[PDB]
């Protein structure tokens, strides 16, 4: 009966780990809190194989804007992103507004 | 090689199955839309040395016969389709169904399944899909540049566009009810399919024909009672230990018989 | 959306929500870990006989 | 059975935040005071779910 | 899995140092205020690392 | 001397190797840049008393034959080159590598080893050497009267002297990758060397062709999780006890046979 | 799995490694029959629910398929001769294997 | 149980396999007389308390009946002549078999 329990043990650890991540990234500017979701798995019927992580979703509710002064910063009121490029040619999308 | 040994083995297997189902129920306590499992057994056959109520003479009958059991047999590990608590999430793309029914889902092979956990996402094509890539059977497609998505008490779902000063309906989420909800065989990822135990599913609008109601922003938690799973575990452990004691006693008496 | 000069976004993290969820998560781990201990003793009793 | 306590805390927190919003928006010309209203839930059997 | 907390504690304590330095160095004529900046990290899976 | 005894001996040896691997993983839970190892087994041959699918008659075939296993053999003990976590060590000469790749190093005899460590120091002559006396192959040297050493996100590393009001570039920290990182054989003092199982090393600047990136002032911790190691210890202990009990049963059976 | 002599065996043991050529071989040095060749400079390797196997590379902003993992079923899997290292070879008691994509 | 030479034999040890053609056979290649044939790629097999047997396909939600598993009784079971292969043959002491559906 270790197989059912060990999988459940890992699932609880992952849920706890994500909570720690959401609680450590506080006061970060371009950050959206994330939560994990699970889903059971049965081989056939009457047999249980435990539980597996069904992906981690992020809640994209916009945060409260702050009047940090300065001139080289900007916050997007509604849905949207900034498009950023690396020297290698990759494309990265960000929500943070710290510019220098 | 002994009837007592075989009976004790059957008892040990029954207790092992009970412990396994308890462990499985305890494992996914945080899984949304999860209905716990209860295992039910039954007594096995009986060997009748003397027929009960036998005609012992011309005018007298045996008050009770002589019967020896052959152990226990697990009937089935059924699933209790109870109602789970509705949590609060304040999201826009997840709906909880309060009452009875399921959401219909089109599996990749082509068949259809039914789910109880409402947490929908949007694929790259813009249609409403659940966590796992499966798209909803009525194929509700969310148009781009959508300001907000609202879902009413009934199945009607509307989306507020950029302008037009009025929301526009985009589809309807009919839900399907069954007759033998506990007869649906379960596959992974919170899915159910129908068999002969459950009747032919009937789809209907929410709030009619005994169907439930759709609440936006909530989610249906698992109906696992961890407060009593522990005491059930204690009882299971004690029963298993006592059956092991019975096996040990049978072994000891066999040894001290063959030591002649 | 409309941009706004001289502003930055918060973290949209609610400490009240996160702290209580940590209490619930910890109990779930212990309850699961209780099953492993119980299963070990079930096998332990059988081996000793 | 943490559902009721969790729901109660969230409901209590929402009331406090709305009250904070109303007092913070003081001395603002075009503002109408806000207030949150609650409602109990029942889906099981004669026991409040929050 | 202490990597989440130990990274957070160092960031939080560093913020106290910056705030403490700013308040301590008040009334200094040639002084310009400072402020920290954070950024989350992701190495492997979707679960954060602090 | 008997088949069951030999099978149980092989099982005991396999469990001993598993326990040794677990102990070795747990011992260096704090070593920087350590990659854990996992043991993989596979069962040995089978003696076929009756050939499966044999032609028993003119038309009847055996649905299944008679085969007896010979035991279990530990096929391999492989490193798991996952991505370790990073910490804030706050040293100017500490570098962490995110992604995949290795820092090259020159052994005293002359060959080249590869490492994942980042605790870089300076020898007495001003050459960038690692903990142990080995020096990096590209032969990067740090001049005296150096104020600060800054290592960029890519392989460029610069130093600042007292004056000149501008940094001066010293060298490039190219890193090498392999087709099969798992095939590298480990040696002492946290090093890896090329073998036939892994492909010929390919050297590149960080950030190109799938190579990782360098972060200054960090250090990579071992990829060992203490949570599951304890449950693995429990399971391996139970398996070892079961195998020992099987040995005891075989010995008792043989003794009762020869008591005649 | 293709044995070195030329014949084919079957297995359920999922533990895949890559040789120096990038081929996806099982633990032991035997390559899978469809010969899925994992390319170098691979940032990540993903295997879907079905047989599709894709690799995310440095650029091109899109995973690229490098093969597929079909699996073969038998009419009667009990009657399979069992050689060592987790391999089975088809016999007369088990019909000719039929290959298929996963999930169908 | 149908013997290879053509005669019929009766047994009680229920431990069945599946041949390469799907015929329900016992351990030893002897096939059951009512010829219970299991179609290929069957998800699972369910035998009711009575003599009915049905397999399930994928994406059908309707088990298909494959045959009827009748069992024969005797006037005197003691009179059956036991032979090897764990089988019994009728004799003159025991009357002719009267095959009947289970439960009746």
């Amino acid at each position: 009966s270790f197989s059912q329990a060990v999988s459940g043990l890992n699932a609880a650890a992952t849920n706890l780990d994500v909570i720690g991540n959401n609680i450590a990234n506080s006061a970060t500017y371009g950050f959206k809190s994330g939560t994990a979701s699970f889903a059971d798995m049965f081989a056939g019927s009457k047999v249980g194989l435990g539980v597996k992580v069904a992906g981690i979703t992020q809640d994209f509710t916009d945060g409260t804007t702050t009047n940090t002064g300065r001139g080289l910063d900007v916050a997007i009121s509604q849905n949207g992103f900034f498009r950023l490029v690396d020297s290698n040619g990759s494309v990265f999308y960000s929500r943070n507004g710290q510019f220098k | 090689m002994i009837s007592s040994l075989w009976i004790a083995k059957t008892g040990l297997d029954a207790q092992q199955t009970n412990m396994d189902v308890i462990a499985n129920n305890l494992a996914n306590v945080s899984t949304n839309g999860f209905k716990r499992q209860r295992a039910v057994f039954e007594d096995l056959l009986y060997q009748t040395i003397r027929q009960p109520g036998a005609q012992s003479s011309e005018q007298t009958t045996l008050p009770s016969g002589l019967q020896i059991g052959t152990g226990v047999r697990p009937v089935a590990t059924e699933r209790l389709h109870s109602q789970g608590n509705l949590s609060q999430t304040n999201n826009s793309k997840d709906v909880a169904i309060k009452g009875q029914g399921f959401f219909q889902v089109m599996l990749p092979d082509g068949t259809s399944a039914y789910t109880r956990d409402g947490s929908f996402q949007v694929d790259q094509n813009g249609q409403l899909v659940t966590a796992g890539g499966f798209q909803v059977q009525p194929a509700i497609t969310i148009p781009a540049n959508a300001l907000s998505i609202t879902i009413g008490r009934d199945g009607v779902v509307s989306v507020t566009q950029q302008g037009q000063a009025a929301p526009v309906q985009v589809g309807q989420l009919n839900l399907t009810t069954f007759m033998n909800d506990t007869g649906l065989e379960s596959i992974g990822e919170n899915l159910y399919i129908e068999t002969q135990s459950s009747g032919a599913p009937n789809e209907s609008t929410p709030g009619l024909n005994g169907a439930g109601l759709l609440y936006q922003g909530y989610v249906e938690t698992s109906n696992v009672n961890v407060a009593e799973e522990l005491v059930n575990m204690i009882q299971v452990q004690r029963a298993y230990e006592i059956n092991s004691k019975a096996v040990s006693t049978t072994d000891q008496m066999l040894q001290k018989l063959t030591q002649l | 959306g409309k941009l706004t000069n001289g502003a930055l976004e918060a973290s949209n993290v609610d400490l009240s929500k996160e702290l209580v969820n940590m209490i619930v998560a910890q109990r779930n781990y212990q309850s699961n870990a209780q099953t492993i201990k119980t299963q070990d003793q079930i096998l332990n009793t059988l081996v000793n006989l």
